[PDB]
RNA sequence: CCCUUAAGCUUAGUUGCCAUCAUUAAGUUGGGCACUCUAAGUUGACUGCCGGUGACAAACCGGAGGAAGGUGGGGAUGACGUCAAAUCAUCAUGCCCCUUAUGAUUUGGGCUACACACGUGCUACAAUGGACAAUACAAAGGGCAGCGAAACCGCGAGGUCAAGCAAUCCCAUAAAGUUGUUCUCAGUUCGGAUUGUAGUCUGCAACUCGACUACAUGAAGCUGGAAUCGCUAGUAAUCGUAGAUCAGCA
C-alpha cells in the first residue's frame, strides 16, 4: 500500500532493519534518505526561498 | 577548550570568528585574533524528473561553511 | 570550426637525441600513452636497431621519412561537372605530419615473433624501396604522376 | 608427461604448466613445489631423473588426489540426483549457471547461436 | 517553454538562505518539527498572506520571526490571539517558541497572498475576466516593474479547458542577481482543479 | 554457510520431536522452506511447496550440508 | 639570493628557492632526476635555465607534494622562471621571444554527472 | 553580470606551505615567519583607439601582452510555438470500478532461470603478457555509527573495524608510463565462461530466487561481414580511494 503502509514502516515489524526509509509525509518508498526523512516530489519545495539553508541551484 | 564554528552561509562564519575574537578583545586579555578556514560543502544530488527522466539533471547541492578560534586567554574580564 | 587555420600547436621539444622530429613520433608509437616505455624504445629499443637491424635509427630517420613519403593524394574533390579527385600540395603540416606515422601501423607487420625487435625491424627492407612499409605507397604516390588533372581548381 | 598420463610441451618451465591434466594446474602446480629441489628449470626434457620419483610418489601419496578426484564432480553430482541442485537443478533441468542461465551469451551449455 | 522558480534560485544572494539554523546533533528531529510549525502559518492559519517563514534554534534557544500576515483582523483584543498561539506552538514538547511579529502591509503589493486570493474569486461564474484584469491593474498600477498575472488552469464554460495565459508584456524574470518572484493559486471550486500564475518585480 | 546455530525450528521441531513418539509419520504440512534438520529424521515425506497440497520430499540420508527443502519439485523445462 | 620560488601547474604546485653562488635544483631532498618516475627529461624541467643562456646559476633547496607525477612537473617550467625573474629583474623584457618568464597555460574541468566520462555521455544502442 | 579555475593586498600565514630553524614517521609538534596565487570573502577584462581600414557601411584583424581571445572555458542561462506526448503507475489528480477477491499474512511463487535471434559498459583475441610479486602520489565522500594506517591478514564478495577524529587527519600496492621475476606462437602457465569443489560476512529461510570468483574447470579467442565502439588536450586509451542507495552486490 502507500496511503495505509505509512504505520506498517514507521511502527514496528519486529526485526532490525524491515524499517525502509520512506518521506516522512508521503509513501514513495523509492528514492529517500534518513537525515532528511523525505523523497524527490515529496522533499523539493524547502530550498526554493530558503526553507533549506545554504542550497545554490549550481556552482559547487 | 577548542570551541568550534559552523555554519552554511558565507557571512555568517566570518562574523563567528571575528564577533567571538572581539567579544574578548572588547576588554583585558591577549586573546587570539581571527582565523579563518576553508569553505567546505554538503552535496545532495537526485532526480527531478516526475517520470523516467534522466541526463538532464543540473547538480544541487549546499555549502557547509566551517570555522575554527582559539581563546588563547582564560580571563576573568571577558570570558562569557 | 566555421574558419580553421590551425596549426600543430606544440613546441617539439626532446630529451637527450637532438632532434625535433624523434619527439613528434615517440607520441605516435606510444601504445596505450606510455611516456618512459617509448622513452626506454627510442634510447634503448631505438639505439640497439643496428645491432639487431642493420643500421641505427639517429641520423638514418630522415631516409624513413624523405624515402617513403608520398606527394599526390587521393580526396574525392568534384570539378567541372565529373567525379574526378584531385591532389593537394606535400605542405610541411600535410606531408611530414601525417607522413610520420610509419612505425605504429608498421609495428604489427613484421613476423619476427619479438614484437619489440619486430618494431625495430621496420628500419630494416623499408629505409629504401620495394619493402613492406613503401608497398603502401607505391600504391597510391604512383597514380597520377603522369595522369595529370585540374590545375585551376581550387584544391 | 610422467606426472599423470602424459604432458608434453617443451621450452617453458614445468613448476605451473600441469594445467591441462583434471583437478589441478599452474596456479597450485606451482603453489604446491613443497618438496626436496622441485622447480621451474625451463628445460622441460632435460635435468631429471630420480627428483620425478620423489616430487612423484608425493603425488602418489598426495591423497588430496586431482585426476583421481575427477569423480567427486560425478559423485556430488550423484548425491544431488533427487532434483535438488548441481545435477538434478542443473544437469536434470538443461539449465545454464551463472543464475543467469540465458540473459547473456552461453556456450558450454547451449553451444549453438 | 521553462522560466523556472526564482523562489528557488534568488536565496542568500539577495535575499538571503532562509532557514538559518546548524545544530550540533540533534539534526534530523529539529527538521522533523519544522515543516510543521514553519507551514503552520499556512495549515492552522489557512493558508493567510504568508509571504515567507523561517526556522531559526541552535543553543535550545528557539526564535521565528513572521510577517503574522496582515495584522489586526487576526489578532483582535487585547492579545488573547496569539497568547494561544503559542500554546499550540510550544506544546509539542518546546517547539517553536517567541514567534515574533512585524507587520506587513498593502495586500496589492506583493503576490504571496495574490496567489490564493485570485485562487477564488475567478472560479465563481462571474466573467473571471473582469476580476483577473482587476487584481492585474490594482497591483500594475501602484508602481512595480509589473506583476503578469494570469489563470493557467480551466477557464471558461464549458468543457475542454486549455492554459490561457493572459499576460501583460514585461516583468522580468532574468535579473540574475535581483528579484523575481512565484507565489502560487491551488484551488478550485465546483470544477475540476484549477491553476493561476503569478509573477511580480518586488 | 556459517557454523554455530543451524536453525533448528522452534515450532517445527517440537511438532517432530513431541510428534515423533511412535513410528506414526506426520512431517511437516508446512509449506515452508526455512528449516533445518538433525540426524533423527525418521521415515517420512515433507510438504516443500505450497500450490494447492503439500509435497513429499526425500527421507533417508539425502543432502547433508544444507537447511532447507534442496529437492523438493515446483517446477522444469515447461 | 634568490626568495619566492614558486609555480604551479595542473594542481601540483611546487616551491624552488634559489641559491647565491652554483646552481643545482633539489626536490624533496632529492634530484631533478631521481624524484620524477622516469621520464628522460629530468634536463628539461630546467631548460628555464636553457632558455636562458646560463642554467648553474642558483642551487635550490626546493619542496614537492601533489597527486600524481605529470602535473608535478612542468610546473617547474616556472620553479625557476619565477624566482628567476625576481632576482634577475632583467628577465621580463628579454625572456619571451623563446616563452619562459611567465606561463600558465592549462588547467582541469568538472567530471559531468549522469555522462560516461564529462564528455563521454550516454551512448546509442541502436535505431 | 552572482558564482566553479585564474598574476593577485593578502588571509586561515596554529593542525597551512615548508629556503629562514633542521624540534619535521603525517601526531605538517615547529617559526606559532610564510615564500609565492595556494587553503575563498576569489577578483579582474576590455574592442582596450587598438599595428590597420572596409575607401570607408559598421566591425574586426592582431604588435606581443597584462595571470586567464575577445562575454575570461564559460559554469548557471532553455524563442513563438511544433511535440496527444512526459505522469492516470513511483508522485497529485476531476472518473467510475472487483468489495471475505485484484487488497490481505508471510509467502507458494515471482518484473535474474527458455526450446531461441538481435541492443547492450569496460576488462576479451601473450613476446614489455596471466595463476602470479618487492611496491612511488593522494583526491574526496567521510564518521556518532564509519574508514582502516607505518606494520599489516594481499584468496575474494574485507576483517580487530585497534590509534589523529572537517584544509588536514582513515581507506595508502590505490592502476599504470618507474628494473619489469613468470609462460619463445601448439588453443599452447592468456582465460576464470561450464561438465566441477564453492566460498569472504550483515539476513525471519540460494532447488529453478543475481554475483564475481580462489581451490584455479583452461573455454570464448589470433582484427573482423548482409551486421560495431573515444576524437585538437590529460576528457578517453585501461583501471582508479571508495561508496550515495541500503543488513551481500556496479
Amino acid at each position: 500500500a502507500k496511503t495505509s503502509m505509512v504505520a506498517k514502516q514507521q511502527k514496528k515489524q519486529k526485526y532490525a532493519v524491515r524499517e525502509y526509509t520512506r518521506c516522512e509525509r508521503c509513501g514513495r518508498p523509492h528514492s529517500v534518505y534518513r537525515k532528511f526523512k523525505l523523497c524527490r516530489i515529496c522533499f523539493r519545495e524547502l530550498a526554493y526561498k530558503g526553507q533549506i539553508p545554504g542550497v545554490r541551484k549550481a556552482s559547487w | 577548550i577548542r570551541i568550534r564554528l559552523k555554519a552554511y552561509d558565507h557571512r555568517v562564519i566570518d562574523q563567528s570568528a571575528e564577533k567571538i575574537v572581539e567579544t574578548a578583545k572588547r576588554s583585558g586579555a591577549d586573546v587570539s585574533g581571527p582565523i579563518p578556514l576553508p569553505t567546505e560543502k554538503s552535496v545532495y544530488t537526485i532526480i527531478r524528473a516526475v517520470h523516467k527522466y534522466k541526463d538532464s539533471r543540473e547538480q544541487f547541492e549546499q555549502r557547509t561553511h566551517k570555522r575554527l578560534i582559539d581563546i588563547v586567554n582564560p580571563t576573568p574580564k571577558t570570558v562569557d | 570550426p566555421r574558419k580553421g587555420s590551425v596549426p600543430k600547436r606544440d613546441v617539439l621539444p626532446d630529451p637527450i637525441h637532438n632532434s625535433k622530429l624523434v619527439t613528434k613520433l615517440i607520441n605516435k608509437i606510444m601504445l596505450d600513452g606510455k611516456r618512459g616505455t617509448a622513452q626506454r624504445i627510442l634510447y634503448s629499443a631505438f639505439d640497439l636497431v643496428e645491432q639487431r637491424s642493420g643500421r641505427d635509427a639517429l641520423e638514418v630517420f630522415e631516409e624513413a621519412i624523405n624515402n617513403i613519403m608520398p606527394v599526390l593524394e587521393v580526396k574525392a574533390r568534384r570539378v567541372g561537372g565529373s567525379n574526378y579527385q584531385v591532389p593537394v600540395e606535400v605542405r610541411p603540416e600535410r606531408r611530414t605530419t601525417l607522413g610520420l606515422r610509419w612505425l605504429v601501423n608498421y609495428a604489427r607487420l613484421r613476423g619476427e615473433k619479438t614484437m619489440e625487435d619486430r618494431l625495430a625491424n621496420e628500419i630494416l627492407d623499408a629505409a629504401n624501396n620495394t619493402g613492406g612499409a613503401v608497398k603502401k605507397r607505391e600504391d597510391t604516390h604512383k597514380m597520377a604522376e603522369a595522369n595529370k588533372a585540374f590545375a585551376h581548381y581550387r584544391w | 608427461a610422467r606426472i599423470a598420463g602424459v604432458d608434453i610441451p617443451r621450452e617453458k618451465r614445468v613448476v605451473i604448466s600441469l594445467t591441462y591434466i583434471y583437478g589441478i594446474g599452474t596456479s597450485t602446480a606451482q603453489k604446491i613445489l613443497e618438496e626436496a629441489n622441485v622447480s621451474a628449470d625451463t628445460r622441460v626434457k632435460d635435468l631429471t631423473d630420480d627428483e620425478l620419483g620423489r616430487i612423484r610418489e608425493v603425488v602418489d601419496g598426495y591423497k588430496v588426489e586431482g585426476d583421481l578426484r575427477r569423480e567427486t564432480n560425478l559423485n556430488i553430482k550423484r548425491l544431488m540426483e533427487i532434483s535438488s541442485y548441481r545435477g538434478i537443478r542443473h544437469r536434470r533441468g538443461l539449465p545454464v549457471r551463472g543464475q543467469k542461465t540465458k540473459n547473456n551469451a552461453r556456450t558450454r551449455k547451449g553451444p549453438v547461436k | 517553454g521553462q522560466k523556472i522558480n526564482p523562489i528557488g534560485l534568488r536565496v542568500g544572494i539577495i535575499r538571503d538562505w532562509e532557514a538559518k539554523w546548524y545544530a550540533e546533533k540533534d539534526f534530523a528531529s529539529l527538521l522533523h518539527e519544522d515543516l510543521k510549525i514553519r507551514k503552520f502559518i499556512d495549515n492552522e492559519l489557512k493558508e493567510a498572506s504568508v509571504s515567507h517563514v523561517e526556522i531559526e534554534r541552535a543553543a535550545n534557544r528557539i526564535n521565528i520571526a513572521i510577517h503574522t500576515g496582515k495584522p489586526g483582523m487576526v489578532i483582535g483584543k487585547g492579545g488573547s490571539e496569539i497568547e494561544k498561539l503559542r500554546n499550540k506552538l510550544n506544546a509539542l514538547t518546546d517547539k517553536k517558541v517567541h514567534i515574533n511579529v512585524i507587520e506587513i502591509k498593502k495586500v496589492d503589493l506583493d503576490a504571496r497572498l495574490v496567489a490564493e486570493n485570485i485562487a477564488r474569486q475567478l472560479e465563481n461564474r462571474a466573467s473571471f475576466r473582469r476580476v483577473q484584469k482587476q487584481a492585474i491593474t490594482r497591483a500594475m498600477k501602484l508602481g512595480a516593474k509589473g506583476i503578469k498575472t494570469q489563470v493557467s488552469g480551466r477557464l471558461g464554460g464549458a468543457d475542454i479547458a486549455r492554459a490561457e495565459q493572459y499576460s501583460e508584456g514585461t516583468v522580468p524574470l532574468h535579473t540574475l542577481r535581483a528579484d523575481i518572484d512565484y507565489a502560487h493559486a491551488e484551488a478550485d471550486t465546483t470544477y475540476g482543479k484549477l491553476g493561476v500564475k503569478v509573477w511580480i518585480y518586488r | 554457510s556459517i557454523k554455530k546455530g543451524p536453525f533448528v525450528d522452534e515450532h517445527l521441531m517440537k511438532k517432530v520431536e513431541a510428534q515423533e513418539g511412535s513410528e506414526k509419520k506426520q512431517v511437516i504440512k508446512t509449506w515452508s522452506r526455512r528449516s533445518t534438520i538433525f540426524p533423527n529424521f525418521i521415515g517420512h515425506t515433507f510438504a516443500v511447496y505450497d500450490g494447492r497440497k503439500h509435497v513429499p520430499v526425500y527421507v533417508t540420508e539425502d543432502m547433508v550440508g544444507h537447511k532447507l527443502g534442496e529437492f523438493a519439485p515446483t517446477r522444469t523445462f515447461k | 639570493v634568490e626568495y619566492r620560488g614558486t609555480g604551479r601547474r595542473k594542481n601540483s604546485v611546487a616551491r624552488v628557492r634559489l641559491v647565491p653562488g652554483e646552481g643545482n635544483i633539489t626536490v624533496n631532498n632529492r634530484d631533478v632526476r631521481e624524484y620524477l618516475p622516469f621520464e628522460s627529461l629530468i634536463l628539461d624541467l630546467n631548460q628555464p635555465f636553457d632558455v636562458t643562456e646560463t642554467k648553474g646559476n642558483y642551487d635550490v633547496l626546493v619542496n614537492v607534494h601533489g597527486g600524481g607525477f605529470t602535473g608535478q612537473a612542468q610546473a617547474i617550467r616556472h620553479g625557476i622562471a619565477r624566482a628567476l625573474l625576481e632576482a634577475d629583474p632583467e628577465y621580463r623584457g628579454s625572456l619571451k621571444r623563446a616563452g619562459l618568464l611567465t606561463r600558465d597555460p592549462r588547467m582541469k574541468e568538472r567530471k559531468k554527472p549522469g555522462l560516461k566520462a564529462a564528455r563521454r555521455s550516454p551512448q546509442f544502442s541502436k535505431r
